[PDB]
């Protein structure tokens, strides 16, 4: 399926947005 | 905003800061942001009308990152440049707009059939291009222009260009610019607030259009982000000054 | 009574009007049911604090370059060497990164002129101590062994010690008024074409390469304590200085590289899980 | 602002800020960033009944979790990251007495205050950028460089000096207010508790000399200058 | 109209009132119910001229409940959505209206053939569509345009659209807006005191044509009857906010 | 003399003037001898007491819904519970009967604010007795069986007996100045056409569900003489309040479903018997 | 209010406004932000010893 649609649950919160404690995504 | 004349802190002296160049060559001054954002960018370039359809949508939003095309992506109705204009580098600065937008609509016809622009208000959704509304196979019968919407007729043997005015009719304060990513799926509302409505392009018989876009004279921008990670290769296609 | 009307007046019939114009008449007309009803800013407004101009943006300082200083760096050696174009960062290498304020704006524009400012911060302690000198140099340009090169040209000599930060305006000294940018006016290329001689000879423009360069040089070699480190990274901030102008608005040199996605219907487009 | 000759407790010549039932001295001098507007007008009309504010509890200094500084910590590298005020409710500092009037209020306006305290020793070296990103949510992994901090509201700390910084953040949001609390009857439709991203990031790395401490620690702290509390309701665990 | 402040005898403490959101967003007020009936409504999507017949019959009424699509009923050739829009649904709570109605009518063409617009005054009848005039089988000879009635002619070349407003000439002092059976044969007298007559096109050539209808500046509306019962399945054709 | 006309003006041409405004100017040509008559309201005009405005009919009570509330209902127990949206009704199933005159005019609207005024009319007689409790709750929902959720909101405690009548002024407290209707702004469905999700997925927009709830519970239980009824109707009137605002004219919502019967030609149509 | 406006007045259309002449009027857009902005002549400008007329 389309990749953008959902997050990876490792990176995001429930949100379905970048987790703030995940440093790592810059 | 900020200066950075805070951390500025050294006080020795320097060179002379000179006489401006602003008036030499002209009194046309083209650096006000309101000016730049005022003249238009061609978003459709000879779209198909269908009259099959409800209409062609315009979702009512500036230029920006939003409509950017990127290299091996799916093939969109877009103009490939409009990323790349003036006004859409200004627009991926501010994530905060509030005013009216400004539509010239040329329809490639001189024949007698009006075309009808129907303004929607923000309902909560945002498409684009051709589409059948509540997926039904006739719209001549219940036309959307004639629904109770404001409207406005085109006459291409009269005049095939029109320029239409849409107002803030939304609930939010700002619209929002930009999203990191335009085809993710998060909380349904506030992934509508990117635009204040849509701009319907109905019809009589199969016709071509293209569409144009800028800023109204009652217009605002606000929300600072600065400057993004860039990419630049225009000095591969040009020859320099020494052969 | 219907007495006949002789006024007339000889008319020239055009499609738009003020079509190319950032300013003076419009004859768009409202989606209102007031034709002369606007949007209200009494409450919900632009803050006083926002830029309002593209030159309001190039005031902004941003981070153009950085370059380290140690200890091994013998008299007269350059610590940095750039063209200082705000037009391009190379001529002769793909860029890809944050680009200052006063660049991006820049690129915008087919001209610039006034004077460049920078300032150079020296990320150090107070135990470190060194002297550099910051030159402009203009037409010519020096050999990097050759430090009385550069020392001839217009320069500021910084003592580092208890002050770790230095401004430095660079002049606006040319054969012009303004400069045209080294950027093209417009690319239709977007599919990194590989790119040939034809294509080049078909061109939109000639890019006028600019000779303009400023350079760091060790006056006193740095010293610093053997407690603390023995190299120091440079900060070089820029932006456009005071009188720095822009015209001729063009098709932007940048543009994103970093999360770009074109919008899709929604929800049409398998939002619908 | 002048230093003085050292005595019997060094250099007194310390300032200070006392808010409410709390106190930060500082050593240094600080950076502070520019007192900018919030918007005003839409409050009286987005809530029909008066807005409540609680300054005793709210305008008072909270300290949150530590930040630790490395010499492995390149440009650009995200020390830390706050989602306000989200994070300041359930994530940082969750008993303190600032989030009580969070359990019952459903709406709000929130302008902060937010003091950072750096304390490497003389022999280090390093820069570090803390800037405020308004209305955050969906645009967090864009324009969130080192470039883009340095064009939004910040406050810049030298690891050797230690001077102290203060980032005044407004309320700029594209709604009247902004949600308190997520709930299992509330609708999932809107994003609640993020009206704003605070990011703070390395300038220059951390360096050291010949058998030097390889880190380092910053403090930050948070203060409501301007919460207006709307909609009372039942109260509520946060989060 | 009953305001039923009257019935409110309670006079105890309240919360406050608070602050209009009017003129915030902007100062287009669409409040006005003369503002809300000035805009106009599509009555005719592209229907059919023919010369054979004296020519195309519109009733002088507003919209309103009166035209409104019933699914099952025989096909009309009315706009569907006519009993949806705004000022339709504002008609249906007044039952009185008196003034001038004004009538947008566009040929779908480009040539030099003259198109009139012929305004009768009330006769007592009310018909819409194509019709033969005392079932003759040749009206050119006998055209209602040229039989002393007032007219006025479009010619598509110059111009295919035209706004035509046209007066209150009847003996009533109120025009009734609406009936509970539009097809219920009652006193003939009172049947045609609905309409205050009729706007007939009549072409050279078969060609299509499109009608919208407004109020006029003089007019007004009165006899207020209340809400009617009514039904909505908008809920059914649409996501919520929760997916 | 004829003398040349050297004035001249550029001019930009279009078919209709003011056709999407509910004022300003018209180019409309008068069906009359006289191009200036107009229609005269000297004697014949509208009455001072009809409404002039949307918002004037928004102003008018109408009866929304019912309860019963007897003798049986134990203490905290909801008599009344719904999402006071003016949009819709339910979002859940389909509705039919007479709807408010508030809500009938906010179904032509895509925006809606300002507070909502409620009227509580018990129809009893002196010998009912008891209280309830009215509370607007935002955001958050309370429990069915949670009297205290509910307690800690918004609230006006009536004590029925010689007056049977209570007002309550709903407050607006959202995140947003005006909130869009929940009702679609374009439907062109109208023969009652089987949905599917492709339908849905097509649709004009995403219904902004409410969470504000209106709810009314015992407070004392209602204890009448034996000799009188044990249990007894509550009427619920609404109405729009004093600074009621509306905004963005679109398809309304509601449409008349008894006695509708479109017109034919008379009497051409069969008529004459 | 909407008004009907009963102003009105007879044109002849032309292509071009004042083609044939070297001065007079003009209908000519000026590729600009500001549509009245004009070329500067405050420092640069034509020298008083350069002839004007072809006389």
């Amino acid at each position: 399926d389309n990749p953008h649609r959902f997050l990876p649950a490792n990176v995001s919160n429930r949100w379905n947005e970048y987790s703030s404690a995940y440093l790592p995504r810059v | 905003m900020d200066t950075g004349a805070k951390e500025d802190e050294d006080e020795t002296a320097n060179f002379s800061d000179g006489v401006t160049a602003m008036g030499f060559q002209s009194l046309d001054t083209q650096v006000s942001i309101k000016d730049i954002l005022r003249r238009p960018v061609l978003l459709f370039n000879h779209v198909e009308l269908d009259p099959d359809y409800t209409g062609f949508f315009i979702p009512i939003m500036p230029p920006s990152r939003m409509m950017q095309y990127k290299s091996g992506d799916k093939e969109t109705s877009f103009q490939r440049l409009i990323g790349r204009t003036p006004q859409a580098a200004i627009m991926n600065l501010f994530r905060f707009w509030r005013g009216s937008l400004r539509y010239t609509i040329i329809i490639h016809s001189t024949d007698g059939h009006p075309i009808y622009v129907t303004h929607v208000p923000h309902t909560g959704n945002r498409v684009y291009g051709l589409m059948k509304v509540n997926n039904l196979h006739e719209y001549t019968k219940v036309p959307i222009f004639g629904c109770g919407l404001t409207t406005e007729m085109i006459i291409p043997s009269v005049n095939p260009s029109i320029c239409v005015e849409v107002p803030f009719d939304t609930e939010n304060n700002w619209a929002v610019t930009f999203d990191e990513d335009a085809q993710r799926n998060y909380s349904w509302r506030d992934k509508g607030d990117t635009v204040t409505g849509h701009l319907v392009v109905t019809p009589v018989v199969s016709v071509y259009m293209s569409v144009w876009v800028e800023a109204g004279d009652d217009f605002e921008v606000s929300n600072f982000y600065g400057p993004p990670s860039v990419k630049t290769n225009d000095w591969n296609y040009a020859f320099s000054d020494e052969h | 009574d219907k007495p006949k009307d002789v006024s007339s007046i000889t008319i020239i019939p055009k499609p738009r009007l003020g079509f190319p114009h950032g300013k003076g008449k419009s004859d768009a007309v409202a989606m209102r049911v007031n034709p002369v009803a606007l949007t209200s800013f009494q409450d919900v407004s632009a803050y006083p604090d926002e830029p309002r101009t593209t030159l309001d943006i190039a005031r902004i300082w941003g981070l153009r370059s950085t370059f380290n200083w140690g200890s091994g760096d013998e008299h007269g050696k350059e610590l940095f060497n750039t063209v200082l174009d705000p037009g391009l960062r190379f001529y002769d290498q793909d860029y890809e990164g944050q680009i200052t304020p006063m660049e991006y704006v820049t690129g915008l524009y087919n001209f610039w002129s006034g004077p460049i400012e920078l300032r150079f911060d020296f990320v150090s302690n107070a135990f470190h101590t060194g002297t550099v000198i910051i030159s402009a140099e203009y037409n010519r340009s020096s050999t990097n062994t050759d430090e009385c090169q550069s020392h001839s040209t217009y320069t500021k000599t910084f003592h580092l010690g208890e002050q770790k930060s230095v401004h430095f305006t660079v002049p606006y000294i040319y054969d012009t008024v303004v400069r045209r940018n080294t950027a093209s006016a417009y690319l239709p290329v977007t599919d990194y074409d590989k790119v040939d001689n034809v294509s080049r000879a078909q061109a939109m423009g000639i890019r006028a390469e600019s000779k303009m360069r400023v350079k760091v040089r060790v006056v006193n070699v740095l010293r610093p304590v053997a407690s603390t480190t023995s190299t120091i990274e440079v900060l070089v901030y820029m932006r456009g200085g005071k009188n720095y102008a822009l015209h001729g608005l063009k098709q932007s040199t940048y543009w994103p590289s970093n999360s770009v996605v074109p919008i899709d219907s929604f929800p049409p487009d398998g939002y619908d899980p | 602002e002048v230093p003085s000759k050292e005595s019997i407790q060094g250099d007194a010549t310390q300032q200070s800020s006392k808010e409410e039932n709390t106190i930060i001295t500082r050593d240094q001098q600080q950076t502070v960033s520019e007192n900018i507007p919030s918007t005003v007008g839409d409050l009286v009309i987005a809530s029909s009944e008066p807005t409540q504010q609680f300054r005793s509890l709210t305008n008072r200094w909270m300290p949150i979790n530590s930040i630790r500084v490395t010499v492995n910590g390149k440009r650009n590298d995200l020390l830390a990251q706050y989602y306000i005020p989200e994070d300041f409710l359930s994530t940082h500092a969750k008993c303190a007495p600032n989030t009580i009037p969070f359990e019952t209020y459903v709406y709000g306006k929130y302008e902060l205050e937010m003091k950072f305290v750096a304390n490497g020793n003389k022999f280090q070296c390093g820069k570090v950028i803390i800037s405020v990103k308004f209305d955050s949510y969906q645009a967090d992994n864009i324009n969130t460089g080192f470039q883009a901090a340095l064009s939004r509201p910040h406050i810049m700390l030298d690891l050797s000096t230690n001077n102290e910084g203060v980032l005044k953040i407004p309320f700029r949001y594209h709604r009247a207010f902004v949600r308190n609390q997520t709930h299992k009857t509330a609708t999932a439709g809107v994003r609640p508790g993020k009206f704003a991203s605070i990011y703070v990031q390395v300038l220059s790395p951390l360096q050291t000399g010949e058998g030097g401490a390889n880190d380092m620690f910053i403090r930050p702290f948070y203060r409501y200058t301007r919460a207006e509390f709307a909609g009372m309701s039942y109260k509520v665990p946060l989060t």
